[PDB]
C-alpha cells in the first residue's frame, strides 16, 4: 500500500527540486552540509539530485536516467524528471477512480508518442 | 491551435499569444525527441512496480 | 513555499534593522562576544557580519555583499544592508497581494539601471586634470580619523598616486599593488613615494653586510642558504657553489621567502658575499610573493637550475635609509616598460594605534579617488541622493502599467529609510528632518556643500545595483534541504 | 500608549474584512441565523453588522455608524466600512514613524475638503442635459441593485413605482424624505407581477360581516369617503368599583332590555350628521354590533394596529374624533373611495384605498412567492427610495463605481507635492487609502487589483480627463458613461465625511475599560 | 513601605487615565459601563464616576473631583493630575530615606507661597481697552479655535452670547442652557431659542394640523393621563340577551366626558405631560386652536413650571384659572423629517433652548461639548472679575518662583519644595502632547522667555510657537487655580498618611 505512494507521491519530491529550476527564470536551490560553509548556489538539476543524500530506495531509479540523458545531450536533463513527474501525479488517479492495468496505461503511452513525434 | 494557426506559442517576454517565427524563439528537435524517450522509458519501469526493494548499500 | 522565503525575509529583516542603528559615526554600536572570549567593539558592519558567526544561510549572503562593497565603492557597508533590509520589508506585502517574485526581482533590476542615469543628470561633471576638488576630497575624509593637522600633507600623497596609475580607459585599477607598510618610530611628517617598490622588513643586521649597492638586479627566489641537511671546508665548499651560481646572472639582490623550517642565510656565507657586496633581504612574507611578482615583473625561482638573468629585474639605486626604529629599504628606477609603477608608501609613527588607524584611513582616501576613475562626478552625502531619486519616480510611476506600477511607488519609500536612519542617529525627529528637505526641494537640488561634506557617486550606484542582485537572489531559493 | 494603538488597527481590520468580499453586485452573500431559528442570506452589510453581537470596543462603533447611514443614504453600509478600514491601515505604518495620531486624524480631514472641490469642477449636470434623461436614472435606479436576483426578469414593473412615490412624499423646498412617511408592507404567496403603486394605505379588512358591501357608496353626491377612527375603549358598563352583573331568572329579560339600548340611540344622531362611513378601532368589535350599522351602510373595522393609525390619517387627511358633539364636515378627511380588491389566489382577500390626490405619505406593497424574496425586495426599494432623494437635492452628480475614487487619489496625491510640511505625508496616505476601494471592486470581480488600478490612471492622465470605473458584473466594455449609469454625488459625498468621522472617533481613544460579568 | 508603593502605582493607573482628557484638543476615553450603556466624555468627573474603583487612595482621588466640580465646577481633570503626579515624585524620596511627613510638611508651605502669587498675577480688568458686547464674544472663539467649526464660529458667537445675556447675570447655571440636537441641515443655519424646547418623540397620527403660528396659546400642566383608554386593569361584563350585544358594546365613552368638559371650560391652548397622551384627542383641539404634544421627557417639563410660572395639578377639578401662561410667538419646523416644538417670546421664562444642526449625529456631539467649554469662560466673565493667564502662563511661574524661595530654605524642604515644582511641569506637557505638539522642544523654548521677566508668556495652541496668550484671548479664572492646589494637596496628604491598607469582607 505504501509502495505505490513513495514510487508516485515520493518520486514527485525528488522532482519538485527540479521542477521550480527549469527554464532561465526558472528558480533555484540550495545545498547545504552540516558545516554550512561548503554550501552553494545553482540551478544545476543534475547536482542537486546527487548531492542529497536519498533515503528513498525507489528515487535511486530517476538517478540513472538523468545518467542516460547526460551521455546523448547535455541540455534537458532537467527537463527529463519533471516530466516524469507529471506522468507520475497523474497515476494517483488511474487507481482510485479509474483501476487499469498499468501495463495498458503505458501501451497507451507507445501510441501517444508514435503521434506525438 | 485547435482550429488552424500550428505556429502559435506563447510569449514570456508580453505575456501573450504570439507568432513564434516572427519572435524567433525556437528549441531544436533533437531535445525534444531525447526528453520523450527518456521519460518512456523512465515511467515504463515506475509504473510497473507494485513493491520497492531497497537496494543494498555500497 | 512562502514559508522558506518569509522565514528568510524576516530572519534577514532582524538583521538589516540591527546593523542599521551603527549607521554614521553616531550610530549604535553592536558588541559580540565570542566563545573563546574575545570581545569587539566597532560600527564596521563589515567587521559585525564576520564575527557573528551568521547561521542564517541567506543572512549569510551579506558578507560578500559588504566584501564587494569595500573593494569596489569603498564606503557604504552599512549603508548597503539597510538598503537590503528595506526591499525585504515592503516586499512582505508583495506577496500577500499574490505577486510572483519574478516580476519583484525583474523590477529591481530595471530601476537599478534607470537610477543610474538619474543621478549622473543631477551629478556635477568634473575631470581628473583639476587637482582642486582632488585635495579636497582627500582632506575632508579624514576629519573622521585622528589626524588632523598632517591630513593635508597626506593629500597631495594619494593624489598624485592615482593619477599616474589610472590613465584613461584603464577604468578599475587594483588594489593590491598598493601596499603600506607601517613600523613604529618616526612620524607622519616624513613620507617617501618610491615609487620603484617597498619591502616589509629590513636588512641583514650583521657584520660584513653592505646593506647598500648601486646596479643591482632584484628577483624572487624560493631557495635557502643552509648547511647540509639530509666539517668546516665541507660546509663552505656546498655554499661557494651557491653563490658562484648567482654571481653568474651578476644577482646583487637576494630575496629568500620566509619559512619557519630551515634558516636564511648562514654566517658562513656572510663573509663571502661581503666581497661581492650583494645585499640579502630575508624574512619575505608570502603575500608579498605575488606582490613582487608583479610591479618587478619578475617570477618565483623555485631551484637553483631555475635561476636564470633574463627572470632578474633592474635596480638603479639599493639603499638602507637611516632612522629611528625602522631602517626602510627604498628601490628606485626599476625601468619596467610594460608594467606600471607600484605605490608602496612608508607609515611611520611613535605609538603603534597611530601606524594602524594611519593605514586604514589612507585605503578609505584611495577608493574614493578610484571612484572618479570608472566614473567621473560626485554627489553630496546626507540623504540627498536617496530623496532626489523618489522626486523623480512619483510622476514616472503613474507611466507605467500592471503590476509593476505598484513597485515603482514602494521602491521609492525604501530609499527614504537611509536619510530617516541618519536624522535618527543625529538625536533629530526622523520625519521633521525629511519634510524639510523635501520642502526646499522645489528651489534647492543637491544644497552640505559648505560643510565640506563630499561623497562619490559609485558609492551610491554601486549601493543600488549591489541590493538589486542580493535582494533578488534570495527571492530564488523557495527550499532549504540538507546536502553532505 | 503601546499596545492599544496596534490592537485596535488589527481589531478593526479582522471585523471590517468580513464585507469586503460582499461589496458590489459580485460580492458573495453570506449566511446568517437568527437566534430563533431561521435563516437569512442578503448582500446588504446592513443586516450583517446589526446581527453581530460582540463585546469588542472597537467594533461597536460600526453598528451605531450603520443605524444612521441607512436613513440618509443607506448604501454607505459596506463602502465605509471597507473605506474606514484603508486610513487605519496607512495609519499603523504613520504610528511606528512617530507622527501624532491627532496629526493623522486632521490631516484626513483637510485632505477630504480638497478632494471635494476638485469634483465640482469635472461632474456633470443632469437636467441640464434633458429633463427625460432624469427620470430614466430613476428607472434604472433599482435595476442595479436587483439585477443579481430573480426579480431582474420583472425589474421593468418596479422601476416606475418609485418615480410616483417620492414625488408625493418630497416637496422641491425641503427635498427631503421622511422615513416614517414610507409604510413597508409584504406577505408571504403571490408572486412579483401583481404588485401595485397605491398612494394611500392599504389597511387590510374583512369588512366583518359579508353582507356589507366590498364598495362604499357616494351617498348622494357626498364630497369624498371619510373615514372616524376611534382609540376608546369601546365597550361595556364597567364601572370602577362593584361590576357583578349577573341574570338572575327570566323575569329579568324585559328589564334590562330597554334599559341599555336606549342609550346608544342619542350618540348615533352626531354620527350621521358628519357623514362619517367607517368606523375604525384599535380592538375587536361584537357580533351584533355591526347589525345595526347594516341598514344604514356604516361598515366598521377592527383589530387595527397602532401604527397602522398613522398612514390612515395622513393619506386620507382623516382625523380621530375625540367626542361626537362639536364634530364638525370641515377637517373630516376626503378620499377617492374604498374598494376590496383580491390579490392572487390568498384567501386573504385584501383591499385598496385610492385617493387621486397628492399625500403626504405613500405606501409600498410587496410581494413575493417566498419569504426570503419578500424581504429582499423590500430592503432593496429603501435604498432606492434615498437614491431618487439625492438626485433631486443635487443635479451634479459623478460615475462611481471605481471611477470616483480614481479621481480622487490623482486630485489629492498631485496637490501633496504643493503642500509641504507634516500633511505632505498625510496626504500621501490619504491617497493611496482611496486606492482601497477599486482594488476591492477589481478582486471582488475576479480581476487583478494592481493591474486594473495601473489602467484606471493611464486613461484619465495621458488621454484625457473621464471617468472610468471597475465593473464587477459583466457589462459590454469599458466607459459608463456610454451606458448611462450615474451615481448620486452628495451619496458619495456623505460617505466620504462619516468614512472621517469615524476613523477620528477610533484614534482618539487610546484606553479600553470595561468591568466583568457576574 | 510595600503598601506605600502599591499605593503610588494605583494613582498613576487613575491619572493615566485623565491625561489625554486634558484639554480641549484631549483625547476621549471609552468606559463601558455595566448597565452596557456606551459613555464617552473628555470631562474628569463624570469619568471617575463610572469607574468605581475599590482601591481607597483612588477613591480619595474620584472623592476630591466631586468636591471640585460641585463649589466650582471646572478643573476636575487637572485636580487629579496634578495631586496624583506628587506620587511620582515622592517615590524616589522613600528609598532614599526621606520620611513622607516631611513631604507633605513642605507643599502646605508652598501653597501658601503660591496663593499669594495667585492674587498678584490676577488684574481685575472690565471697561478698559474693552466694549460690552466684544467683551464675551472674543472669549467664545478661544474654546472654538482649532475645531470644524472655526468656519461656522462666526455665527455660533451670536448665538452663545444672547444665551448668557438671556438670563439674570447675578444667577448664572450651565444646566439652565438646554440643547437639542437636530439631525441633518447646514450647521450655519442654526438658530437661537429663547423658550423651552423638546425632542418631540410622539410618531403617531394627527398631523397636518396645528399649524406653526400661534397668536397666545395657554399653557397648562397635567399630571393623570386625560384619555379614556385603560392599558392595565380590565373587566369582564357577559350578557345572555340576543338584542343586549349592541348595547354592551356602547357604554364607556360616556364615563370621562364628564371630567373632559371641565378642560374645555378652561380653554388652555398647550397641553403637556409626563405620559404619553392618547391619539383621540388630535382633532378637537385643533378647531379651539388648541396644542398637544405627547411622549414628553419628565426632564423638560420641569422648564415649562419655570418659564410661564404653571403649576402641575393631578385632576382637572381644582385646577385654578391663573396657573396658565402664554408666550409672544411660536414657531415649528420641520427640518430633518421630524416636527419640533419651541416657545418663543417667555418674558418670565428662567431657562432657554439653543438648537443645532449638523451633517451627522456624531458630528453635532462634539460640537455641542465644545461649546460648554466656552460657556463656562463666558459665564465665569461676568460672575468673577478676577482673572489669571491661562494656557501655559500662570502654571509655568507657579514653578519659577519656588525655585528662588527654595535658595533661602534650608534643609529637606529645599528639594521637596523643588520637586513640587518640577510636577507643576506635567500640566503643560499633556496639554502639548495632546494637541500633536512635541512637548520636549515647547519645554526647553518656553522656558527662554520665561526668564525674561514677564510673567503673562503662555503656549499658543493653535500653531506651535511660543508667545503670549493675551493676544490668544486665553482666560482663566482665580477661583480654580486657587482651590486646585488645596485640593491636590489635601488629596495627596490622605494618601501618604496611609501607611498600612486593610480590607475587610462583608
Amino acid at each position: 500500500e505504501n509502495a505505490r505512494l513513495s514510487a508516485f507521491v515520493g518520486a514527485i519530491a525528488v522532482g519538485d527540486l527540479v521542477k521550480s529550476t527549469l527554464g532561465p527564470k526558472g528558480m533555484d536551490k540550495l545545498l547545504q552540509s552540516a558545516s554550512s560553509n561548503t554550501c552553494m548556489v545553482t540551478n544545476d538539476g543534475a547536482t542537486i539530485l546527487k548531492s542529497i543524500p536519498l533515503d528513498n530506495p525507489a528515487a535511486k531509479v530517476l538517478v540513472n536516467i538523468s545518467k542516460v540523458q547526460d551521455d546523448e545531450v547535455g541540455d534537458g536533463t532537467t527537463s527529463v524528471t519533471v516530466l516524469s513527474a507529471e506522468l507520475l501525479r497523474e497515476a494517483e488517479k488511474l487507481i482510485d477512480q479509474s483501476k487499469i492495468h498499468p501495463q495498458t496505461i503505458i501501451e497507451g503511452y507507445r501510441l501517444a508518442s508514435a503521434a506525438a513525434l | 491551435i485547435y482550429n488552424g494557426i500550428s505556429t502559435s506559442g506563447l510569449d514570456l517576454n508580453n505575456g501573450t499569444i504570439a507568432d513564434m517565427r516572427q519572435l524567433g524563439i525556437v528549441e531544436s528537435y533533437k531535445l525534444k525527441r531525447a526528453v520523450v524517450s527518456s521519460a518512456s522509458e523512465a515511467a515504463e519501469v515506475l509504473l510497473r512496480v507494485d513493491n520497492i526493494i531497497r537496494a543494498r548499500p555500497r | 513555499p512562502q514559508e522558506v522565503r518569509k522565514a528568510n525575509i524576516i530572519a534577514a529583516r532582524s538583521v538589516a534593522d540591527a546593523i542599521r542603528t551603527s549607521l554614521g559615526p553616531k550610530g549604535m554600536d553592536k558588541m559580540i562576544k565570542t566563545s573563546r572570549g574575545e570581545i569587539i567593539i566597532s560600527n564596521d558592519g563589515h567587521t559585525i557580519l564576520k564575527q557573528m558567526a551568521i547561521l542564517h544561510p541567506v543572512a549569510r549572503m551579506l558578507v560578500e555583499v559588504s566584501a564587494a562593497q569595500d573593494s569596489e565603492a569603498g564606503d557604504g557597508t552599512t549603508s548597503v544592508v539597510i538598503l537590503t533590509g528595506a526591499l525585504l520589508g515592503a516586499a512582505e506585502r508583495l506577496l500577500n497581494k499574490g505577486i510572483h517574485p519574478t516580476i519583484i526581482a525583474d523590477s529591481f533590476q530595471s530601476a537599478a539601471k534607470r537610477s543610474v542615469d538619474i543621478l549622473l543628470e543631477m551629478c556635477h561633471k568634473v575631470s581628473l586634470s583639476d587637482r582642486e576638488q582632488l585635495v579636497r576630497a582627500a582632506s575632508t575624509s579624514l576629519s573622521s580619523k585622528i589626524v588632523s593637522q598632517y591630513s593635508s600633507f597626506l593629500a597631495p600623497l594619494a593624489v598624485d598616486s592615482v593619477l599616474k596609475i589610472s590613465d584613461e580607459n584603464s577604468k578599475n585599477v587594483d588594489l593590491n599593488d598598493i601596499r603600506l607598510v607601517k613600523k613604529v618610530g618616526g612620524t607622519i611628517d616624513d613620507t617617501e613615494m618610491i615609487d620603484g617598490v617597498v619591502l616589509t622588513q629590513t636588512a641583514i643586521k650583521s657584520a660584513g653586510g653592505p646593506t647598500r649597492k648601486e646596479k643591482a638586479k632584484i628577483g624572487l627566489i624560493q631557495f635557502q642558504i643552509s648547511p647540509p641537511k639530509p666539517i668546516l671546508k665541507e660546509e663552505r665548499a656546498y655554499l661557494l657553489n651557491i653563490c658562484k651560481k648567482i654571481k653568474k646572472a651578476k644577482c646583487n639582490v637576494l630575496l629568500i621567502q620566509k619559512s619557519i623550517l630551515r634558516d636564511a642565510v648562514n654566517d658562513l656565507a656572510l663573509h663571502f658575499l661581503s666581497k661581492l657586496n650583494i645585499m640579502v633581504v630575508k624574512d619575505i612574507e608570502r603575500e608579498e610573493i605575488e606582490f613582487l611578482s608583479k610591479g618587478l615583473g619578475c617570477k618565483p625561482i623555485a631551484d637553483i637550475e631555475l635561476f636564470t638573468e633574463d627572470r632578474l629585474g633592474s635596480a638603479d639605486l639599493v639603499e638602507e635609509i637611516d632612522s629611528d626604529g625602522s631602517k626602510i629599504v627604498r628601490v628606485t628606477g626599476i625601468r619596467n616598460n610594460n608594467a606600471r609603477p607600484t605605490v608602496s608608501v612608508v607609515i611611520r609613527g611613535a605609538n603603534n594605534m597611530i601606524i594602524d588607524e594611519t593605514e586604514r584611513s589612507l585605503h578609505d582616501a584611495l577608493c574614493v579617488i578610484r571612484c572618479l576613475v570608472k566614473e567621473r562626478g560626485l554627489i553630496a552625502g546626507g540623504g540627498a541622493p536617496e530623496i532626489e531619486i523618489s522626486r523623480r519616480l512619483s510622476k514616472e510611476a503613474r507611466s507605467m502599467e500592471g503590476v509593476q506600477a505598484f513597485i515603482w511607488q514602494e521602491f521609492a519609500s525604501a530609499l527614504e529609510v537611509i536619510p530617516t536612519t541618519l536624522a535618527e542617529n543625529a538625536g533629530l525627529n526622523s520625519i521633521k528632518v525629511v519634510t524639510e528637505l523635501r520642502s526646499k526641494h522645489e528651489n534647492g537640488e543637491l544644497n552640505t556643500y559648505e560643510e565640506h561634506i563630499l561623497q562619490p557617486v559609485l558609492v551610491s550606484t554601486s549601493a543600488i545595483t549591489l541590493a538589486s542582485e542580493c535582494v533578488k537572489s534570495i527571492l530564488r531559493i523557495d527550499d532549504i534541504a540538507f546536502s553532505r | 500608549g503601546l499596545e492599544a494603538k496596534k490592537s485596535h488597527i488589527l481589531a478593526a481590520r479582522s471585523v471590517a474584512s468580513i464585507i469586503k468580499t460582499s461589496l458590489g453586485p459580485r460580492g458573495l452573500d453570506k449566511i446568517l441565523i437568527s437566534p430563533d431559528g431561521e435563516i437569512t442570506i442578503t448582500n446588504d452589510g446592513a443586516t450583517i453588522l446589526s446581527q453581530m453581537e460582540l463585546d469588542n470596543e472597537i467594533a461597536k462603533l460600526l453598528v451605531q455608524l450603520s443605524k444612521s447611514q441607512d436613513d440618509e443614504i443607506g448604501d454607505g453600509t459596506t463602502g465605509v466600512v471597507v473605506l474606514a478600514s484603508a486610513l487605519l491601515d496607512q495609519a499603523l505604518e504613520l504610528i511606528q514613524k512617530g507622527i501624532h495620531p491627532i496629526k493623522i486624524a486632521n490631516g484626513f480631514d483637510e485632505a477630504a475638503k480638497l478632494a471635494i472641490s476638485k469634483l465640482e469642477e469635472t461632474c456633470d449636470d443632469i437636467s441640464a442635459s434633458n429633463d427625460e434623461l432624469f427620470r430614466d436614472f430613476l428607472l434604472r435606479a433599482a435595476k442595479t441593485s436587483l439585477g443579481s436576483k430573480i426579480v431582474s426578469k420583472d425589474h421593468d414593473r418596479f422601476a416606475e413605482m418609485a418615480v410616483e412615490a417620492v414625488i408625493n412624499v418630497m416637496d422641491k423646498d425641503r427635498k427631503d424624505v421622511d422615513f416614517d412617511l414610507i409604510k413597508m408592507q409584504g406577505r408571504v404567496g403571490g408572486s412579483i407581477s401583481d404588485s401595485k403603486l397605491i398612494n394611500g394605505v392599504i389597511l387590510d379588512k374583512d369588512f366583518s360581516h359579508p353582507q356589507m358591501p366590498k364598495c362604499v357608496l357616494p351617498k348622494e353626491g357626498s364630497d369624498g369617503v371619510k373615514l372616524a377612527i376611534l382609540t376608546c375603549p369601546f365597550e361595556p358598563p364597567k364601572p370602577k368599583t362593584k361590576h357583578k352583573l349577573d341574570i338572575s331568572s327570566v323575569e329579568e329579560y324585559q328589564k334590562l332590555q330597554t334599559y341599555e339600548q336606549d342609550k346608544f340611540k342619542e350618540m348615533i344622531d352626531d354620527v350621521k350628521k358628519a357623514g362619517a362611513d367607517v368606523v375604525i378601532c384599535q380592538w375587536g368589535f361584537d357580533d351584533e354590533a355591526n347589525h345595526l350599522l347594516l341598514q344604514n351602510d356604516l361598515p366598521a373595522v377592527r383589530w387595527v394596529g397602532g401604527q397602522e393609525l398613522e398612514h390612515i390619517a395622513i393619506s386620507t387627511n382623516g382625523r380621530i374624533v375625540p367626542r361626537f358633539q362639536d364634530l364638525s364636515k370641515d377637517k373630516l378627511g376626503t378620499c377617492s373611495r374604498i374598494y376590496e380588491q383580491e390579490f392572487g389566489t390568498t384567501k386573504d382577500r385584501m383591499l385598496i384605498i385610492e385617493q387621486s390626490k397628492e399625500t403626504k405619505t405613500v405606501t409600498c406593497f410587496v410581494r413575493g412567492s417566498n419569504k426570503m424574496i419578500v424581504d429582499e425586495a423590500e430592503r432593496a426599494l429603501h435604498d432606492s427610495l434615498c437614491v431618487v432623494r439625492n438626485l433631486v437635492k443635487d443635479s451634479r452628480v459623478v460615475y462611481g463605481g471605481g471611477a470616483a475614487e480614481v479621481t480622487m487619489s490623482l486630485a489629492v496625491s498631485e496637490e501633496a507635492d504643493k503642500q509641504r510640511g507634516i500633511d505632505q505625508y498625510a496626504f500621501r496616505g490619504f491617497a493611496q487609502a482611496l486606492d482601497t476601494i477599486p482594488m476591492t471592486l477589481a478582486e471582488n470581480s475576479g480581476l487583478d487589483p494592481i493591474g486594473t488600478l495601473s489602467t484606471l490612471k493611464s486613461k484619465q492622465l495621458k488621454e484625457k480627463i473621464s471617468n472610468i470605473g471597475v465593473d464587477c458584473l459583466g457589462y459590454g466594455s469599458n466607459d459608463m458613461k456610454e451606458l448611462f449609469v450615474v451615481d448620486p454625488f452628495i451619496g458619495k459625498k456623505q460617505q466620504i465625511l462619516l468614512a472621517t468621522q469615524l476613523c477620528r472617533m477610533i484614534l482618539k481613544i487610546d484606553n479600553v475599560i470595561i468591568s466583568g460579568k457576574d | 513601605k510595600g503598601q506605600i508603593i502599591s499605593n503610588i502605582n494605583a494613582c498613576v493607573a487613575v491619572q493615566e487615565a485623565l491625561k489625554p482628557t486634558l484639554g480641549p484638543l484631549g483625547s476621549d476615553i471609552l468606559i463601558v459601563t455595566s448597565n452596557q450603556k456606551t459613555t464617552i466624555s473628555n470631562d474628569g468627573a463624570t469619568i471617575l464616576k463610572l469607574l468605581d474603583v475599590v482601591h481607597p487612595a483612588a477613591k480619595t482621588l474620584v472623592d476630591i473631583s466631586r468636591a471640585q466640580d460641585a463649589e466650582v465646577g471646572d478643573g476636575t481633570t487637572s485636580v487629579t493630575i496634578l495631586a496624583g503626579e506628587l506620587m511620582k515624585e515622592a517615590k524616589p524620596f522613600l528609598e532614599e530615606g526621606i520620611s513622607s511627613h516631611l513631604i507633605m510638611k513642605g507643599y502646605r508651605k508652598a501653597v501658601s507661597l503660591a496663593v499669594e502669587k495667585i492674587n498678584e498675577l490676577a488684574v481685575d480688568i472690565t471697561s478698559e481697552k474693552s466694549s460690552g458686547r466684544e467683551l464675551l464674544e472674543r472669549c467664545a472663539r478661544t474654546a472654538m479655535s482649532s475645531k470644524l467649526i472655526h468656519n461656522n464660529a462666526d455665527f455660533f458667537v451670536k448665538m452663545c452670547v444672547d444665551a448668557v445675556l438671556s438670563l439674570d447675570r447675578n444667577d448664572l447655571d450651565d444646566k439652565l442652557i438646554g440643547i437639542k440636537k437636530i439631525p441633518g441641515g447646514a450647521m450655519e443655519e442654526s438658530l437661537f431659542i429663547n423658550g423651552v424646547a423638546f425632542k418631540k418623540t410622539f410618531s403617531y397620527a394627527g398631523f397636518e394640523q396645528q399649524p406653526k403660528k400661534f397668536n397666545n396659546p395657554k399653557i397648562l400642566s397635567l399630571n393623570v393621563e386625560l384619555e379614556l383608554k385603560a392599558e392595565k386593569d380590565n373587566a369582564e361584563v357577559r350578557v345572555e340577551h340576543v338584542e343586549d350585544y349592541q348595547a354592551i358594546v356602547d357604554a364607556e365613552w360616556q364615563l370621562i366626558f364628564e371630567k373632559l368638559r371641565q378642560v374645555e371650560e378652561t380653554g388652555a391652548n398647550i397641553v403637556l405631560s409626563k405620559l404619553p397622551i392618547g391619539d383621540l384627542a388630535t382633532q378637537f383641539f385643533a378647531d379651539r386652536n388648541i396644542f398637544c404634544a405627547g411622549r414628553v421627557s419628565a426632564d423638560d417639563m420641569n422648564r415649562v413650571i419655570q418659564a410661564v410660572g404653571g403649576s402641575i395639578q393631578s385632576t382637572t377639578s381644582d385646577i385654578k384659572p391663573e396657573h396658565l401662561g402664554t408666550c409672544a410667538l411660536f414657531e415649528e419646523m420641520q427640518i430633518g423629517s421630524e416636527r419640533y416644538n419651541l416657545f418663543q417670546g417667555c418674558p418670565q421664562a428662567k431657562t432657554c433652548t439653543l438648537l443645532l444642526r449638523g451633517g451627522a449625529e456624531q458630528v453635532i456631539a462634539e460640537v455641542e461639548r465644545s461649546l460648554h467649554d466656552a460657556i463656562m469662560i463666558v459665564k465665569r466673565a461676568l460672575q468673577n472679575k478676577l482673572i489669571v493667564a491661562g494656557g501655559g502662563a500662570t502654571e509655568m511661574e507657579v514653578s519659577k518662583c519656588l525655585r528662588d524661595y527654595s535658595k533661602t530654605i534650608a534643609g529637606k524642604q529645599q528639594m521637596i519644595i523643588n520637586a513640587f515644582a518640577k510636577a507643576l511641569e506635567v500640566i503643560p506637557r499633556q496639554l502639548c502632547e495632546n494637541a500633536g505638539f512635541d512637548a520636549i522642544e515647547i519645554l526647553n523654548k518656553l522656558r527662554l522667555a520665561h526668564s525674561k521677566g514677564e510673567k503673562w508668556y503662555g503656549v499658543v495652541f493653535e500653531t506651535e510657537n511660543i508667545g503670549d496668550n493675551f493676544a490668544k484671548f486665553v482666560w482663566e479664572p482665580a477661583l480654580v487655580k486657587i482651590n486646585a492646589l488645596n485640593s491636590a494637596t489635601e488629596a495627596t496628604n490622605l494618601i501618604l498618611s496611609v501607611d498600612e491598607t486593610i480590607t475587610n469582607k462583608g
